[PDB]
C-alpha cells in the first residue's frame, strides 16, 4: 500500500 | 484372389493387414469382414476371439468400436434363433451403458446417441420385427441417448406408444422432441404427435390439449412454410365454440402470413365469410388493407371493394377507389379504373357526380405518370 | 451473477457449493418474490441432477410467490417444464394444468362479455360440488345483461343453460329448475 | 442484461454506445482472438510470488523481444481493423457539390428530410  | 476358396489358407492373408498407423473405422470394418470370412471358416470358431480382440481399442473414444459390436449384432441377427443373440447382444449392448465415449481424440463430445442408440435399438425395440422389448426398454433407449437423440424420435415415440399408448409417452415425446433439436425440426413431429396424441389420449375437445398445443407452438418460427393456425384454429372451430373460434381467428390472423402470402389472407377472409357477417367482412377489409406488401392491399381492397359495392352502398366503392389510388402502383393496370367508373355509372351517377370520378381518376393517373 | 456462478460452477463439476450457494444466495436475495431468480437456478440444478424432490420443492415455493405468482408466463412455463419432465400424463398434472395460471386467468377475466363467463363455465365444468356451479351461474347471470333487445336474449339463454346444467348436474328438474323458470319470466322485454 | 457465459458466436452490436461498446467488444474479440499460451512453462517460471494482489514487484524483467513482437502484432491488427470504416461508394447523379462539406450537408439534409 506504500508503493502502488 | 481366390476369395471364396483357394487353398483354404490365403483367407488368413486376407485377414492379415497389420502396419499399425492412424486409422478410424478401417480395421473395424475390415475386422467385421474378416468376421464374415470367419463365418465361412466355420462360424463361431475364431469369431468370438475376433470380436473380443477387436472389442477393446484404447478406452472408448471411437465410433468404430460400437459399430463393430453392432455389426456382430447384425451377424447375430443372421444367426436365426434370438436366444444366444439376445444374451450376447444384451451383455455387449449393456457394456456401453457404463462408459460410452469422449476419452481422447478429435471428438469434443462423446456422441453416444448414434452408436449407443443403435446398439440399444438392435438389442430391443426395433419397431419392425424382433420382439422381446420390455416396458422399460424404451426408457433404456432414452437413457441410452442420455441427453437427446432424434433420428428415431418418431419411431421411438411410436415404440413407446406401442408398449404403453398413454399420455405419459406423449408428454415424454414432447419433451424429448423439444430438447431434441431447436425449432420445429423434431418439434413439428412433436406437434403432429401432440395433435394425434391429444385426440387419441387426452380426449377430444379438451381444454388442456389446446392449452399445451398453443403453449408449445405459441411464438414459433414459420414451421415449414407457415402454420400458426389451421391445427389450433380448425381444432377450436370444430370444438363446438363459435366464440373462441373468432378470437383464434384474429390471433391467428396476426401471425397468419409472415411471408405476406395470399393463402392465409384468403383463409382469414374466408373464415370471416363463413361466420359472423357483413361487418366482419368490413373489418377484415380494413385489416387486409392495413397490412400491405406489394399487391396484397390492392387485391384484397379490390375484392372486398367489389364485394362491398355489390352489397352495400357506393360510398365504400368511391372511398375504396380513393384508397386504390394511393396504393396499386400504376404499372399497366387500366382495368380497375374503367371497372370502377362503370360501377359508379351503374350506381346512378351517369352525367352528374361522374365528372369528378372520371376527371379525378384520369387526373390521378396523369399525376402519377409524372412527366 | 447467481446464474453466472452457477454456470461456471456447473462447468467446474462440484455443484455441492453451487447448490448450497444457490439456496444461500436465493435466501439472502429474497425480498418480494423469486421468479426468474431462484426458480431458474432450481430448474437448472433440478434438471441437471434429475431430482424430483428439488422440483417439488421449487414448485411448492413457486406457488407461494406473491404479486400474482410473480411473472405469469415464467412460473407457468417453468411449472410446465418440470411438470412435463417429472410426471405429466393425466390426473394430477391435468388438474394442475387446468389450475394455477389457467384457473387464475380464467378465474378473474375482468368480466365484460359472455365469452369470459363461458370460459369460466368451461373451466368450472369439473371443479367442485353444485355450490360452485350455482355460484358461477348466479355470478354470471347478473354480470352481463348488456341491453334489452338482441344480445341479452342470448345471455338469458346462457343463464338458463348455466342454471340448467348446474341444476341438472346432481339432480333432475329440482327446485332450482323452478327458480330458473322464475328467472325465465323475462324481466327484460 | 446478459452478464456472462461461455460460448462464441455472431452478434449484432455496432450501436450508439460507441466508445464503451467498441472497447468491450474489441477487448472480447481480442481475448477470444488470442488463445492460451506457454504459461505452463511460465508455470515453471511461476514460483512463490503469484497471488496476493497488491504487488511487491510490478516490473521484474518483463519477458523478451519475443513478447515485444507478439505485442506488436495486435497493434498492427488493430491498425488494420481501424483502417476499415467505409468504402468510396460514389457515382455521377443528381447535382454537383463542393468538397466534403457539401457531401456532409447532403447526408444531414437527407437525414432531416426523412423523419
Amino acid at each position: 500500500k506504500i508503493k502502488y | 484372389q481366390g476369395r471364396p476358396r483357394e487353398i483354404i489358407n490365403t483367407y488368413t492373408e486376407a485377414v492379415q493387414t497389420v502396419d499399425p498407423f492412424k486409422a478410424t473405422g478401417k480395421p473395424h470394418t475390415l475386422w467385421v469382414a474378416f468376421a464374415k470370412f470367419y463365418e465361412d471358416n466355420g462360424q463361431l470358431d475364431d469369431a468370438r476371439v475376433i470380436l473380443e480382440k477387436a472389442t477393446k481399442v484404447n478406452f472408448k473414444q471411437v465410433d468404430d468400436l460400437a459399430s463393430v459390436w453392432c455389426q456382430c449384432g447384425e451377424l447375430e441377427l443372421r444367426h436365426e434363433n434370438y436366444d444366444e443373440a439376445l444374451r450376447l447382444l444384451r451383455k455387449a449392448t449393456a457394456l456401453p451403458a457404463r462408459r460410452a465415449e469422449y476419452f481422447d481424440g478429435s471428438e469434443p463430445v462423446q456422441n453416444r446417441v448414434y452408436k449407443s442408440l443403435k446398439v440399444w435399438s438392435m438389442l430391443a425395440d426395433l419397431e419392425e420385427s424382433l420382439g422381446t422389448f420390455q416396458s422399460t426398454k424404451a426408457v433404456y433407449d432414452r437413457i441410452l441417448d442420455l441427453r437427446i437423440a432424434t433420428p428415431q424420435i418418431v419411431i421411438n415415440y411410436a415404440m413407446f406408444l406401442e408398449e404403453h399408448k398413454y399420455f405419459e409417452e406423449s408428454f415424454k415425446a414432447y419433451e424429448r422432441g423439444i430438447s431434441l433439436f431447436k425449432w420445429p425440426n423434431v418439434s413439428d413431429i412433436w406437434s403432429t404427435y401432440l395433435t394425434k396424441f391429444i385426440a387419441r389420449y387426452g380426449g377430444r375437445k379438451l381444454e388442456r390439449a389446446r392449452d399445451l398445443f398453443e403453449q408449445a407452438l405459441d411464438g414459433c418460427p414459420p414451421k415449414y412454410a407457415k402454420t400458426l393456425y389451421l391445427l389450433y384454429a380448425q381444432l377450436e372451430e370444430e370444438w363446438g365454440l363459435a366464440r373462441h373460434a373468432m378470437a383464434v381467428y384474429e390471433r391467428a390472423t396476426r401471425a397468419v402470413e409472415p411471408a405476406q402470402q395470399y393463402d392465409m389472407f384468403n383463409i382469414y377472409i374466408k373464415r370471416a365469410a363463413e361466420i359472423y357477417g357483413v361487418t366482419h367482412t368490413r373489418g377484415i377489409y380494413q385489416k387486409a388493407i392495413e397490412v400491405l406488401s406489394d399487391e396484397h392491399a390492392r387485391e384484397m381492397c379490390l375484392r372486398f371493394a367489389d364485394m362491398e359495392c355489390k352489397l352495400g352502398e357506393i360510398d365504400r366503392a368511391r372511398a375504396i377507389y380513393s384508397f386504390c389510388s394511393q396504393i396499386c402502383d400504376p404499372r399497366t393496370t387500366g382495368a380497375f379504373w374503367q371497372t370502377w367508373k362503370d360501377f359508379e355509372v351503374r350506381h346512378g351517377n351517369e352525367d352528374t357526380i361522374k365528372e369528378m370520378l372520371r376527371i379525378r381518376r384520369s387526373v390521378q393517373a396523369t399525376y402519377n405518370t409524372q412527366v | 451473477n447467481w446464474i453466472k456462478y452457477a454456470r461456471f460452477e456447473e462447468k467446474h463439476a462440484y455443484f455441492a457449493h453451487a447448490r448450497k450457494v444457490y439456496e444461500r444466495a436465493v435466501e439472502f436475495f429474497g425480498d418480494e418474490h423469486m421468479d426468474e431468480h431462484l426458480y431458474v437456478a432450481f430448474a437448472k440444478f433440478e434438471e441437471n441432477q434429475k431430482e424430483f424432490e428439488r422440483v417439488r420443492v421449487i414448485y411448492k415455493y413457486a406457488l407461494d410467490r406473491i404479486s400474482k405468482q410473480d411473472a405469469q408466463e415464467l412460473f407457468k412455463n417453468y411449472t410446465i417444464f418440470e411438470k412435463k419432465f417429472g410426471d405429466r400424463r393425466g390426473i394430477e398434472d391435468i388438474i394442475v394444468s387446468k389450475r394455477r395460471f389457467q384457473y387464475e386467468e380464467e378465474v378473474k377475466a375482468n368480466p365484460h362479455n359472455y365469452d369470459a363467463w363461458f370460459d369460466y363455465l368451461r373451466l368450472v365444468e369439473s371443479d367442485a360440488e353444485a355450490e360452485a356451479v350455482r355460484e358461477v351461474y348466479e355470478r354470471a347471470i347478473a354480470n352481463v345483461p348488456p341491453i334489452q333487445e338482441k344480445r341479452h336474449w342470448k345471455r338469458y339463454i346462457y343463464l338458463w343453460i348455466n342454471y340448467a346444467l348446474y341444476e341438472e348436474l346432481e339432480a333432475k328438474d329440482p327446485e332450482r329448475t323452478r327458480q330458473v323458470y322464475q328467472a325465465s319470466l323475462e324481466l327484460i322485454p | 442484461a446478459a452478464a456472462q457465459l461461455r460460448q462464441y458466436h455472431r452478434l449484432t452490436k455496432q450501436i450508439k454506445p460507441d466508445m464503451e461498446t467498441y472497447e468491450r467488444l474489441r477487448e472480447k474479440h481480442g481475448e477470444e482472438f488470442f488463445p492460451t499460451s506457454n504459461s505452463l512453462l511460465h508455470g515453471t517460471h511461476v514460483p512463490s510470488t503469484e497471488e496476493i494482489d497488491r504487488m511487491v514487484i510490478d516490473l521484474e524483467k518483463q519477458i523478451e523481444k519475443r513478447d515485444k513482437y507478439s505485442r506488436r502484432r495486435p497493434y498492427n491488427d488493430d491498425a488494420d481493423i481501424d483502417y476499415i470504416n467505409e468504402r468510396n461508394a460514389k457515382f455521377n447523379k443528381k447535382a454537383e457539390r463542393f468538397y466534403g462539406k457539401y457531401t456532409a450537408e447532403i447526408k444531414q439534409n437527407l437525414e432531416r428530410g426523412t423523419a
